[PDB]
């Protein structure tokens, strides 16, 4: 009742009528690459990394924002999907500078755990690499806005849960930027909690800045006691 | 007290094995028989997310500034 | 597909699919799983009741010499409810063929 | 391409070519490297402790082939053999000094070999 | 170029005309109420109309008028083309160089303008008020590489008009807001007539 | 061809007659 | 195709280019049979466009007789509106700005008429601000007859009688595709939506609306008036109608004209009136569309008719219907690189193929016109053109590889000698 069997790689599963292709393929234990998407946020689509070749169609669709019709064959690995996940993640790895000796998210960036598995082998660009300038906002958010692959993820968070309407999009085409037009500081509750959301190492912590790389720590779970909600 | 190294006693201190499930999780701790304590697996909500309802006529679920 | 990819072959994948098949046919007493590796290797999973005679059957024949005992090893596997795994490896002299014998057990 | 004593290099007029990117640590088979870093007050990160367990050092030389900014170099001088175990643990202020007893010895061997590798 | 404001005029200030406060009532009555909430496209244009170029305090003025967050104002005027943030001149003139306008020899309606006037390429005048930029996609590539102005368009541009439109505007004239020569209506020219008549028996709508 | 006289466009006739509107609610 | 015509007469959808361009008294065509058209049911008008089969001259098919009847719920709880575009995003179209120049009263008829097919509430039209002198005449036409009580809110004969409001952008982009203009009319920046939410007549402004072109509803009164079996007089069984054309480039009279379907380019362009370049014995690289239809050389294209499928029988279709040539003076790679240069200044920036993928091509096409290093760069450039078709959202992603990929075809030594000449220059 209230379901459609969709053959994800030729294998049945029953979802709600009106869910997403992403949640369907993640239900059967698979990962499609995720840049312009978050579960705890709204949904946009302006990275165009999830691209699956749907069966009985010459075109390619993106799994972020579309419903699922009567049961398709969501052909995950094809000889054309790998001509797309290689495709998009060759452009955005060009207009970007050669950091990571010094990029402080250097052990967990999503241009670094996608780029071994998916994507191409070498480069053919071979000169270019625009370089914008940075600024300061508060004494907590160490700020390199050069890297900033414009996935529109920090931007919606101002309209999301933290209701401070502060950020925007300034520019057109190749040249757009993310930071505040005026030099207004941005600080309230949750204001230091953006540096987890930024999926590359363009945003990071100010006191933590130059200490140690994230493959030497020992992750032990615990609880903080500085408030009554735990 | 010569370098500041993390020299130590506590001879085990680094032993992690790879279990398959909760079923044989207990059965290994009892077969050699020392005390233990068990957590629980947390799986999240499924959950209900749908684009299109982010543009309303009278609702509150409405995004801007995208 | 290209250079710098290992060129596999089907001739040895055929006969090792052929030879080990009628091994379980002629001793359905001890053999519990046979599998063919995708690179010309063979496993004959054996419950250790037949630890002696199946070796003794491969000790001598006219279609299987197999008198070169190369490798006795031991592999532990926790979370199996029978931990350990004794694995042999023997060689046919006249035929140039490798086959292993996987026999599980427990401690006591 | 002969291996030997450790040393550290630097740029023209002294800069500490090391950037403390920790890669030589994670490939040392004997874990003879130990590095604690810190943001120096100018802003660029540098090192505070820097260790090579010359006892433990098994001379796989992978530190020479792992640094992106080409900092640590196996210097070709077999001059050794002190008299205590307490001495061969090299701190930082040996290594910059030991990297500055000579450089023209080092700087010519890299410049004759960097085309191959 | 750069798109920020490093705090020269944070509060200029700026106010609207009492003739122009009542015109908002015509604007707000257009939109469906509740979702009305943003009429920022004609209104901030009208602030550009009163001032000529608007400061950042002029952006902050209208945010309290239409109860939006003021960050949602910076998104608009830093995106579109006709809005201005830097100080501008009196006459804003545009060379409509486009790829079919390139085929109509835009090089003639390129320089010999800077030599005639005394300015640099893509640059305002050093004195007061002439500002020269280049635009694309305003209708007729079927005319000459034409010239846009503040309130009209100069069809049929030519190196004579280079010696005229720059010249007559330095004197303070209005050099022919339209096609200055040739076809005044951009007619097919050999098909311009097409037998001008009543359109052959209206009243076919029985159907 | 006149830069001003948008009140002739906006406030002259379109303010006299909208009509009506009702425009709905959508409060929200 | 018929008898290869597509002629030019007075029996067209135009009142007069020269008759009277200001407000008037609605002499011959305007408001002829007003109340009799709307007195019939919508089912008389729904399917009446099927007698015409007007595909929509914006640059794509999917005819207006289908998108208005189908993909149209009756009502659920919320109103419906009409979006009539008027802005020209394609370079060198000029099909608009002349309809509003001398025919202001024709468009106001099909607004209530085409809205009666939907039953929508009001009428919102969008004009570019830069067309500022001509747009002032539009509200004067509202002052002419709408303010004369001919329309709204009960005029005439029925309760269905409504208004028309005028808005303006500044420097926008949402001419080129729908669902951004319904976003920009709210007040957001103009970064268009995903194309299948709920597409545009399910998820719209606050309630589902319809979007049409100018002549999608400007011909709607007269095609409801003269009807037939006349709207399919030229062309094959696929396409039907008589569209406005525009001629630019290298010609004796760069001007507009009126024709119909299935006319070959050798007679269509050279008529009305002159072929001032080498009309033959030049290169005469023709462009069938506004920008999304690449170069076609001096081959049989001149005898190929202007059907939608005839250019699909060629390498690229064209529905924008723009004519520009490049015969003798124009370098081929020089002009088209400025077309690619153009797209840097109108891309939105949402899609990661579109953003940073256009300026991949910008930096390399400026390298070829200069004349530069060794080939096989062409094929790597050709794979990028084979890498952005269906990955973006808007048709600009399709409008970015089609001029590039059509240059790869038909011109192999366009730069294979030119970049060799620079390689000969350094050597
Ligand atoms: C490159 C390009 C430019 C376009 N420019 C416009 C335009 O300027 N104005 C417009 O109304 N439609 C334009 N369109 C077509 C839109 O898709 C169209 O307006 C919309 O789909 C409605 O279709 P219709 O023309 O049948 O009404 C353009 C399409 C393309 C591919
Ligand atoms: S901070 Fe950087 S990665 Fe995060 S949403 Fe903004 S641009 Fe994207
Ligand atoms: S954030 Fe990603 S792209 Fe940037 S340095 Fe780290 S791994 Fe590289
Ligand atoms: S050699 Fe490389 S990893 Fe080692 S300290 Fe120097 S920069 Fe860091
Ligand atoms: S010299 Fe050898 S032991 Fe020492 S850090 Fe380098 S690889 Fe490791
Ligand atoms: S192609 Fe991409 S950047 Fe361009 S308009 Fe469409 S979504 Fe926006
Ligand atoms: S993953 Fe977010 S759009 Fe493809
Ligand atoms: S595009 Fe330059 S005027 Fe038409």
């Amino acid at each position: 009742s209230n379901l459609i069997e969709v053959f994800v790689d030729g294998q049945s599963v029953m979802v709600e009528p009106g869910t997403t292709v992403l949640q369907a393929c993640e239900k059967v234990g698979m990962q499609i690459p995720r840049f312009c998407y978050h579960e705890r946020l709204s949904v946009a689509g302006n990275c165009r990394m999830c691209l699956v070749e749907i069966e009985k169609a010459p075109k390619v669709v993106a799994a972020c924002a579309m419903p699922v019709m009567k049961g398709w064959n969501i052909l995950t690995n094809s000889e054309k999907t790998k001509k797309a996940r290689e495709g998009v993640m060759e452009f955005l790895l060009a207009n970007h500078p050669l950091d990571c000796p010094i990029c402080d998210q250097g052990g967990e960036c999503d241009l670094q755990d996608q780029s071994m598995m998916f994507g191409s082998d070498r480069s053919r660009f071979l000169e270019g690499k625009r370089a914008v300038e940075d600024k300061n906002i508060g004494p907590l958010v160490k700020t390199i806005m050069t890297r900033c692959i414009q996935c529109t993820r920090c931007i919606r968070f101002a309209s999301e849960i933290a209701g401070v309407d502060d950020l925007g999009t300034t520019g057109r085409g190749n040249d757009m930027q993310v930071g505040t037009y005026i030099e207004k500081m941005f600080m309230s509750e949750l204001s230091g909690n953006i540096i987890d959301i930024c999926p590359v190492g363009a945003l990071t912590s100010k006191p933590y800045a130059f200490t140690a790389r994230p493959w030497e720590t020992r992750k032990t779970e615990s609880i903080d006691v500085m408030d009554a909600v735990g | 007290p010569l370098m500041g190294w993390a020299s130590t006693a506590d001879p085990l201190s680094n032993l992690v094995l790879t279990f398959s499930t909760k079923e044989d999780a207990v059965a290994f701790a009892e077969k050699n028989g020392w005390s233990y304590d068990v957590e629980e697996r947390k799986v999240p909500k499924p959950k209900s997310k749908s684009y299109g309802a982010n543009f309303s006529w009278n609702k509150r679920t409405r995004v801007s500034t995208k | 597909t290209r250079p710098t990819v290992r060129p596999r072959n089907d001739v040895a994948h055929k006969q090792l699919s052929a030879f080990g098949e009628y091994v379980a046919e002629i001793l359905p007493k001890y053999v519990q799983q046979v599998q063919v590796s995708c690179f010309n290797e063979l496993e004959i999973c054996i419950h250790p009741d037949g630890v002696i005679p199946v070796l003794t059957f491969l000790r001598d024949h006219s279609n299987a010499q197999f008198k070169s005992l190369a490798d006795l090893t031991a592999v532990d596997i926790p979370t199996r409810q029978n931990r350990f795994e004794i694995v042999y490896n023997l060689l046919s002299l006249r035929f140039n063929s490798r086959i292993r014998v996987k026999t599980y057990t427990d401690e006591l | 391409r002969f291996r030997g004593e450790h040393a550290l290099r630097r740029y023209p007029s002294g800069e500490e070519r090391c950037i403390a990117c920790k890669l030589c640590e994670a490939v040392c088979p004997a874990q003879a490297i130990t590095i604690e870093a810190e943001p120096r007050a100018d802003g660029s990160r540098r090192t505070t402790r820097y260790d090579i367990d010359m006892t433990k050092c098994i001379y796989c030389g992978f530190c020479q082939e792992a640094c992106p900014v080409d900092a640590i170099v196996e210097g070709p001088n077999f001059e050794f053999s002190t008299e205590t175990h307490e001495e061969l643990l090299y701190n930082k202020e040996k290594l910059l000094n030991n990297g500055d007893k000579w450089e023209a010895e080092i700087a010519a061997n890299i410049q004759a070999d960097y085309l191959y590798r | 170029v750069h798109r920020d404001t490093p705090e020269n005029n944070p509060e200029t200030p700026f106010d609207f005309t009492p003739e122009n406060y009542k015109r908002i009532e015509a604007i707000v009555k257009n939109y469906p109420e509740g979702h009305k909430a943003a009429a920022v496209l004609p209104v901030l244009d009208l602030a550009q109309r009163q001032n000529g170029w608007l400061p950042i305090s002029a952006m902050n003025k209208v945010a309290e008028i239409l109860q939006v967050p003021p960050m949602r104002v910076y998104e608009v005027a830093t995106f579109y083309t006709m809005y201005n943030r830097k100080p501008v001149g009196k006459y804003h003139i545009q060379v409509c160089t486009t790829t079919p306008c390139m085929l109509r020899n835009s090089d003639s309606i390129l320089e010999a303008i800077q030599k005639k006037l005394g300015i640099k390429v893509g640059e305002t005048t050093p004195d007061k008020l002439f500002t020269l930029i280049e635009v694309e996609c305003l209708g007729a590539c079927v005319n000459a590489p034409m010239v846009q102005i503040n309130d009209n368009y100069y069809e049929d541009l030519t190196p004579k008009d280079i010696e005229e439109i720059i010249d007559e505007l330095k004197a303070g004239k209005i050099p022919k807001p339209g096609p200055r020569s040739g076809r005044f209506s951009c007619e097919p020219a050999g098909g311009l007539t097409s037998l001008t008549e009543p359109p052959k028996g209206p009243g076919f709508g029985v159907q | 061809y006149s830069t001003y006289t948008f009140l002739d466009l906006n406030l002259d006739l379109s303010k006299f007659r909208m009509p009506q509107p009702s425009s709905g609610r959508e409060s929200p | 195709f018929g008898s290869l015509k597509d002629e030019d007469r007075i029996f067209t959808n135009l009142y007069g280019r020269h008759d009277w361009r200001l407000k008037g008294a609605q002499s011959r065509g305007d408001w002829y049979k007003t109340k009799e058209i709307l007195l019939k049911g919508p089912d008389w008008i729904l399917g009446e466009v099927k007698t015409s089969g007007l595909r929509g001259r914006g640059g794509a098919g999917f005819p207006t007789g289908l998108k208005w009847s189908f993909m149209n719920k009756p009502s659920d709880g919320r109103p419906k509106y009409l979006v009539v575009n008027a802005d020209e995003g394609e370079p060198g179209t000029c099909k608009d700005r002349e309809i509003i120049r001398h025919d202001p009263h024709k468009l106001v008829e099909g607004c209530l008429v085409g809205g009666r097919a939907m039953g929508a509430r009001a009428a919102y039209i969008y004009i570019r601000g830069e067309f500022y002198n001509e747009a002032s005449n539009l509200q004067v036409a509202i002052r002419e007859a709408y303010e004369a009580g001919l329309i709204g809110k009960n005029a005439c004969g029925s309760g269905y009688d409504f208004d028309v409001f005028v808005v303006r952008g500044a420097g926008a982009y949402i001419c080129g595709e729908e669902t951004a203009l319904i976003e920009s009319i709210e007040g957001k920046q103009g970064k268009p939506r995903l194309k299948p939410p709920f597409p545009a007549d399910v998820g719209v402004f606050g309630c589902p609306t319809t979007v049409a072109n100018v002549e999608t509803v400007a011909v709607s009164p007269t095609i409801c008036r003269r009807g037939g079996a006349w709207f399919a007089s030229f062309g094959r069984e696929r396409n039907s109608g008589t569209k406005l054309f525009n001629i630019s480039g290298h010609v004796n009279n760069p001007c507009t004209v009126e024709e119909e379907m299935s006319v070959p380019l050798k007679e269509l362009i050279e008529k009305h009136a002159g072929g001032v370049t080498g009309g033959w014995d030049n290169l005469l690289a023709v462009i069938p569309g506004g920008s999304s239809t690449p170069l076609i050389p001096k081959s049989v294209c001149e005898t190929v008719l202007m059907d939608f499928d005839a250019l699909i029988q060629a390498q690229t279709g064209l529905g924008t219907a723009a004519v520009i040539v490049m015969d003798r003076s124009t370098d081929i790679v020089k002009a088209i690189a400025r077309l690619i240069e153009f797209y840097k200044h109108e891309s939105c920036g949402q899609c990661t193929p579109c953003r940073e993928g256009v300026d991949w091509m910008n930096k390399v096409m400026a390298r070829f016109v200069r004349g530069d290093a060794r080939p096989a760069e062409i094929d790597s450039l050709w794979e990028i053109s084979k890498q952005i078709e269906g990955h973006t959202i808007c048709a600009l992603g399709d409008g970015a590889a089609w001029p590039v990929q059509g240059l790869i075809r038909h011109f192999r030594p366009e730069l294979e000698e030119r970049m060799q000449q620079f390689a000969q220059q350094h050597q």
